[PDB]
């Protein structure tokens, strides 16, 4: 299917010394039998758990091709590059963890168009830029740990950040 | 392939089918 | 024949940075006067340079503008070299130029405007370069053009609508570019047009109806575009059409019956589109068809027996459609057939006997259909069959012999009614990388011949009734990545030879009769991701050597005889998303640093049904992002740690059937907003009911039954929408029981016996 193709694209953009993605065969009808990939009863991909796989590489735009993706865990890898704006195209996405990575660039404003988002952790990265105001729009946000990557431009209190204890910023060169 | 001989028959693919498990 | 040409050629030689084959060396050694004898250089009768032709000479560098100083030049052929840079803008000066072929190089920048001014140019091949920009309207005014290759460049913008002016055109190929907008209708006015390839672009809108006017058209390739609407019936009037490729588009509506009029057709591929209704019988009138596929569409109805007429047919893809009714028994009429895919349809009936007739058959995919009946024994006679997917069907009978002589690679026959044993001759085919019989009635042992197919990557025997031990031959597989034998009657000890699979990323042995000490050697597998040993006869303590597998996303020891206390060594694995130790004999406390060393565990923690004794470790708070925690049916003693207020991803929490006591902390449940089901039932819990229960929006079932809880029932629960099942029952509660809410349809049982409750 298309989702299997998307994840195949992700796999091609990544170096995998631990052979974690060995399980991923693009020729399968769905990527639901792939390890570190979990789907729902309708075969649409729900979770992707790549955390601590010691991968290396860049993310991919096709990560927006998983409409039902809820939990995306790439955390604690050597992955570099930016965060694709197409991550906004995910309708219901509960947890986005890119933390503990070498990822650089700005945090895309599209990260504020997922209104189902609870956990966003971008912390311990190379991320540089300004915080999207739409992150104050999403309101669910039980946890935002983003820190350790120099950003500044301000610290918004615009009101979904009203609930944050501020380890949530912690050397953003912030304000 | 030269431009003269034109587009051949195998220049396009067949639709590949998935694997069920 | 004088100096100026010589200087042009020399100035071309210079500017070529690398010549490993030493071609141009010829030019140096022969001399300047004899230059008409130079390699690649040919002159006319009068002695003027006409053709410069250098192909696959591996030349690097740039094309010097000095070529413009060869005036009598007709053909310049640079095909298949390393030339970089931009095509010299002075190239318009040649004027005698017949064919400019830059094919297969690195040329970049916009196409020189000068080219379009040439009145003598027929053959223009720019294919396979870096050229950017757009095809200018000016191209319509250069009227000598016949063959234009644009294939595989960076060209953008829209195809000039005036292209019909390019009267002499026989071929136009823009494929593999960024072109957008629609297809110019004027194109349909080129009467000498043979080949047209627009494939691999962003082109939109409908296919021009007037395309039906091209009677010399042989290849029409629109594939991998955004094209919409329906296939025009007018296309039925192109009689010279050998090849029609519409695939990977937005095309809709029914297939034109008039397509049946193109009898020169060999390849018809409309697949990956929105097409609807049923296949017109007229399509079976194309008897020269080799490749045909309708796959990845909305097509309905049956597949007529008339496919038997095609007979030149090689590849057939009908898969991923709505096709219904009986299977095409006459499929055996096409003996050139190699690939046949009907998968993902509602097609029913039985495979034909004499299916063995095909012989050439490589791919057979019937998967996900209504097909019943036995696999035809005649399939023994398909000797060229690499792939057989019959999986997910109603098929019956026993797996025949003959798979040993087929030379297969992938076999998925699973999810069927198949009975009998696994034919041993099936192991005589060594090229098999995938064997899946899973979910059938197959009975027998798994014989040591299994050791015969070394190349296997994945093996699924699950959901059958099979018995006997697991052969040590299993060790030979080597590269197996998935091994699933679960849900069978396998008995005995796990063979230590399984340690010899170092590539195995998952193991499911669950729901079997397996027993005995787990071989030490089996812990030498570092690559094993998921391990399910659950529901077996395994006994004795949980080996500390389980720590030796440090990458585990999934571990289930559940439903066994396991002895003693949870080994602390298990702290070694922090990658666990699912730890199910539940339903065993396990005694003693939960080790704190094990519960801590699992920091991020995303799914399932189940210790339930064990002899475990103690306070619930505060390190359970360190567990975050965990959806389910079941500690139920244990000896756990003390009060609930407030420390676990830190896990907000908890959906279901079951502490029921335990010795837990003290007040239920409100502080701990503030954090657990997300909870859907909560079971505190059958404990010593005292004090009031937490008011934060009213702050739980996702709470569905709440069981407080069988406790010491002293408080008045909190109304908060009343108006709560998502609450469905509530259990109060045996307890001491006072006063008015809430009216509007789940209390409307409530059963008296849930409130009884509560002693005094006004109502
Ligand atoms: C017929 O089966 C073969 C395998 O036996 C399929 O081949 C693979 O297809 C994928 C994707 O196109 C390629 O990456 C592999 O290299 C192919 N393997 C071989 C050996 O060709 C093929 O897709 C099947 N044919 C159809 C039309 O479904
Ligand atoms: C390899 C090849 O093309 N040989 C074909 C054969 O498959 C058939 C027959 C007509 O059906 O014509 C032969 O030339
Ligand atoms: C689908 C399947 O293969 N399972 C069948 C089951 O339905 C049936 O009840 C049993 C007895 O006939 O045999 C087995
Ligand atoms: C072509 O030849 C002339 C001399 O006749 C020379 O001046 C010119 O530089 C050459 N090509 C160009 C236009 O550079
Ligand atoms: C079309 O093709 C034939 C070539 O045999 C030719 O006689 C005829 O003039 C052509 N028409 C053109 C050039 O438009
Ligand atoms: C070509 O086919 C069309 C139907 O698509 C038909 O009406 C027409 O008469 C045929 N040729 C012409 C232009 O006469
Ligand atoms: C087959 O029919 C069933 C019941 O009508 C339907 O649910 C299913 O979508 C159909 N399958 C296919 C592949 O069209
Ligand atoms: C294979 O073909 C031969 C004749 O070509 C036939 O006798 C045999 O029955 C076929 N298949 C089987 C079942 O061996
Ligand atoms: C369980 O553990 C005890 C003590 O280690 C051991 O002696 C016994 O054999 C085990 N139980 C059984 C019946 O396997
Ligand atoms: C809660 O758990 C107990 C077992 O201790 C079970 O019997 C009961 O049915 C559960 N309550 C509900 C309503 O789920």
């Amino acid at each position: 299917n298309a989702e299997g193709d998307a994840l195949s694209a992700l796999k091609n953009s990544l170096a995998d010394p631990n052979k974690v993605l060995q399980s991923w065969d693009a020729t399968l009808v769905t990527p639901c039998t792939w390890f570190h990939v979990t789907c729902n009863s309708d075969n649409s991909v729900t979770r992707v758990d790549l955390g601590n796989a010691n991968l290396s590489g860049q993310l991919v735009m096709q990560l927006g091709q998983l409409p039902n993706l809820q939990y995306l865990e790439l955390y604690s890898n050597n992955i570099t590059g930016t965060i694709p704006e197409q991550l906004g195209n995910l309708t219901e996405l509960v947890s986005l963890d890119l933390y503990l990575n070498n990822l650089s660039g700005p945090i895309p404003s599209t990260l504020g168009r997922l209104k189902k988002l609870r956990f966003l952790r971008l912390n311990n990265n190379s991320l540089s830029g300004e915080i999207p105001r739409s992150l104050t729009a999403v309101l669910t946000l039980q946890v935002l740990d983003l820190s350790n990557n120099p950003l500044t431009g301000d610290i918004p209190v615009n009101g979904s950040f009203s609930l944050f204890t501020p380890i949530s910023f912690a050397n953003t060169k912030l304000t | 392939q030269r431009l003269s001989t034109g587009s051949r028959i195998n220049s396009a693919k067949d639709d590949a089918a998935g694997l069920q498990i | 024949s004088f100096e100026p040409e010589i200087e042009a050629l020399k100035s071309f030689k210079n500017g070529i940075s690398n010549d490993p084959l030493g071609v141009l060396s010829d030019w140096t050694i022969i001399g300047s006067l004899r230059h008409c004898n130079w390699t690649g250089i040919t002159c006319d009768s009068t002695g003027h340079v006409v053709s410069v032709s250098l192909l696959e000479k591996q030349l690097e560098g740039v094309l010097s503008p000095a070529i413009a100083n060869l005036t009598y030049l007709q053909v310049l052929d640079l095909t298949s070299n390393s030339f970089t840079g931009k095509i010299p803008a002075e190239i318009g000066k040649l004027t005698e130029l017949n064919q400019l072929i830059l094919y297969l190089n690195y040329f970049s920048g916009s196409i020189p405007s000068g080219i379009w001014e040439l009145k003598n140019i027929f053959y223009l091949d720019l294919r396979n370069n870096l050229l950017s920009g757009d095809v200018p309207e000016e191209i319509c005014k250069t009227s000598s053009l016949v063959l234009i290759g644009f294939d595989y460049n960076n060209l953008t913008g829209k195809i000039p609508e005036c292209l019909g002016d390019l009267v002499h055109l026989q071929m136009f190929v823009a494929a593999g570019n960024h072109l957008t907008g629609s297809i110019p209708v004027s194109i349909g006015t080129l009467a000498n047009l043979t080949d047209l390839d627009l494939s691999g672009n962003q082109l939109t809108g409908k296919i021009p109806r007037d395309f039906g006017n091209l009677l010399n058209l042989q290849s029409l390739v629109l594939t991998e575009n955004l094209l919409e609407g329906d296939i025009p019936a007018e296309i039925g009037n192109c009689s010279s059409l050998v090849q029609l490729e519409l695939y990977d588009n937005q095309l809709t509506g029914k297939i034109p019956a008039e397509l049946g009029n193109l009898v020169q057709l060999q390849a018809l591929r409309i697949y990956k589109n929105k097409l609807t209704s049923s296949i017109p019988s007229s399509l079976f009138r194309l008897t020269q068809l080799t490749h045909l596929g309708l796959s990845e569409n909305h097509l309905v109805g049956p597949i007529s027996e008339e496919i038997g007429f095609l007979e030149s047919l090689e590849v057939l893809t009908l898969h991923s459609n709505n096709f219904t009714g009986e299977f095409p028994q006459s499929i055996t009429n096409l003996r050139n057939l190699t690939v046949l895919t009907v998968g993902f349809n509602n097609i029913s009936g039985e495979l034909p006997a004499d299916l063995g007739l095909l012989t050439n058959l490589r791919n057979l995919s019937a998967h996900d259909n209504l097909l019943t009946g036995p696999i035809p024994s005649s399939i023994s006679n398909c000797t060229g069959l690499k792939l057989l997917d019959l999986s997910h069907n109603q098929m019956t009978g026993e797996i025949p012999r003959g798979f040993g002589r087929m030379n297969l690679t992938f076999i998925s026959i699973g999810r069927n009614h198949f009975t009998g044993e696994i034919p041993d001759d099936i192991f005589n085919c060594s090229n098999l990388e995938t064997l899946s019989v899973a979910d059938n009635n197959l009975t027998g042992t798994l014989k040591p011949l299994i050791g015969k197919l070394q190349k296997l990557r994945i093996l699924q025997v699950s959901y059958n009734s099979l018995t006997g031990p697991i052969p040590r031959e299993i060790g030979n597989l080597k590269d197996l990545n998935i091994l699933y034998l679960h849900s069978n009657g396998f008995t005995g000890r796990i063979p230590r030879e399984m340690s010899n699979l170092t590539l195995l990323q998952g193991l499911r042995m669950y729901s079997n009769d397996l027993e005995g000490p787990i071989p030490e050697e089996m812990f030498d597998m570092k690559l094993l991701s998921v391990l399910d040993l659950s529901n077996n006869k395994f006994s004795g303590q949980i080996p500390a050597l389980f720590s030796k597998l440090e990458s585990l996303t999934y571990l289930s020891l559940q439903g066994n005889k396991f002895n003693g206390s949870i080994p602390a060594s298990l702290k070694s694995l922090s990658l666990l998303n699912t730890f199910d130790i539940s339903d065993n004999l396990l005694t003693g406390t939960i080790p704190g640093e094990l519960l801590a060393s699992l920091k991020n565990m995303q799914l399932y923690l189940n210790f339930s049904n064990n002899l475990l004794t103690g306070t619930i470790p505060k390190e359970l708070g360190k567990l975050e992002m965990v959806q389910e925690i079941d500690l139920s049916n244990n000896l756990f003693s003390g009060s609930i740690p407030r420390s676990l207020q830190a896990c907000k991803n908890v959906f279901t929490l079951d502490f029921s059937q335990n010795n837990l006591s003290g007040h239920i902390p409100d502080e701990v449940f503030q954090g657990m907003d997300m909870i859907i089901s909560l079971n505190l039932s059958r404990n010593s819990f005292s004090g009031e009911i937490p008011q934060s229960f009213g702050n739980m929006t996702h709470l569905v079932s709440l069981d407080l039954s069988s406790n010491n809880l002293t408080g008045e029932i909190p109304e908060s629960l009343a108006n709560l929408s998502t609450l469905k099942h509530l259990k109060l029952a045996s307890n001491n509660l006072k006063g008015h029981v809430p009216e509007s809410g789940v209390f409307k349809n409530i059963n008296a049982s849930d409130l009884m016996g509560n002693t005094d409750l006004c109502g």
